[PDB]
């Protein structure tokens, strides 16, 4: 899980 | 004829239109922005999912903001005569009403004002869609355990995320909004009225997905979409 | 029992809940800020309407800034278990992100964040509708001739108009998205999902209305509102 | 018809  | 009601588009047009999809993975060194693993995926599942609708699909990647920008110009001034609407998805960084090109970012307005009913013609009375994947800030949400027209009449924001908030992206399986809403159109789009797809959408979003991270800021995150419509008619991808 | 499906929110609790109506009509001669004739005739509209679908209306005029934010207080620590819905209505003047108690301004963030899932925890899972009448900006349109939730879930906003522009207000009839919600729920609460009605609501105020002005400027201007869906259910007012 |  990574943010944009 | 008999009785003749008026309430949804006509999608009954020779094209169901275009769906333009870009897709900025890799950004310019100097704009320190990070690499978007996962976008791959969501932009395979988004070609084929709109593939599916009957979308004349034109994927793009890794453009800079000149080229978001001449590319929405241009694509704004095809004739879209025979065509029942239009759909963009723009899958890259962002935040509060920006989204980044490869190098800087690009206003939403700039983009979506080429389509403006007084300025895009062949659109004007037609769905215009525009589905962002990207940030809108950087909220975490916590979670809780349980004749004229107006010229911007005829548009739709599908955001995946509330004003504000971050949008989560996994590496591996796409984003949590793309993942969803593929699989929303593709279970529903023969049954269901867009409205109703999103909202769908909305709590596959909120209820399935939870974040997981060693860093306890961005552990154990939820994120809510968000519908926002213009549009004046209900939308069915199919019709009779 | 046989299957069963949960795409609608549970609306059958005792009651269907508030429906606070804030009707700012004069301000503070200090602030600067026009009364807002009219707005008494949308106060009424909108509390006949709400009786009719058996909310427990509360109009409350002329509040200030401070006033504002204790009254969304107290009622966000209200016990909601017996009620299926909150609706609040906000009649004022206003800016992007915010709305005119008579004497200054209120961040919309900061009254819809005492009602947020983790904060109001008797509302978790019930759909919290905030209708705003007030402008978000100065632009016009010209018109062109024809298991955890997120904290930010089930919240529905119903603006007037898209987000930068002003929002219209008759002297005589009410404002129009106003006069064009009442309309539309008298005619379909019975009948259409919220959404729906609210899609019925940007037709009517795009196509029937114009605005008329000796000032150049402000003549012949157009309106849409916009429908900021953050719901996960289908939401209708009559349940079987 | 007035502006808010």
């Amino acid at each position: 899980d990574e943010v944009d | 004829s008999g009785i003749s009601l008026d309430n949804s588009y006509k999608m009954d047009y020779p094209e169901m239109g275009l769906c333009i999809i870009i897709n900025n993975k890799n950004f310019h060194k100097s704009t320190g922005m990070t690499s978007r693993s996962g976008t791959d995926v969501d932009a395979a599942n988004l070609r084929e999912t709109f593939r599916n609708l009957k979308y004349e699909v034109r994927n793009k990647n890794d453009l800079t903001r000149e080229e978001i920008v001449e590319l929405m110009r241009d694509v704004s001034k095809e004739d879209h005569s025979k065509r029942s609407s239009f759909v963009c998805v723009l899958l890259s960084h962002g935040e509060e009403g920006i989204i980044f090109g490869t190098n800087g970012p690009v206003d939403l307005k700039k983009i979506t004002n080429f389509f403006r009913g007084d300025r895009c013609r062949s659109l004007t009375g037609k769905p215009k869609l525009f589905i962002i994947q990207a940030c809108r800030g950087t909220e975490l949400d916590c979670g809780i355990e349980t004749h004229k027209i107006p010229v911007e009449a005829d548009f739709l924001y599908a955001y995946s995320t509330a004003p504000g908030y971050y949008s989560w992206r996994n590496s591996k399986d796409g984003s949590w909004f793309i993942q969803s809403l593929c699989a929303m159109l593709k279970q529903y789009a023969d049954k269901l009225e867009f409205m109703h797809i999103l909202t769908r959408v909305n709590r596959k979003v909120a209820t399935e997905f939870e974040s997981f991270s060693f860093d306890a800021t961005f552990h154990a995150k939820k994120q809510i979409p968000c519908i926002m419509s213009m549009l004046t008619k209900e939308l069915y991808f199919y019709h009779h």
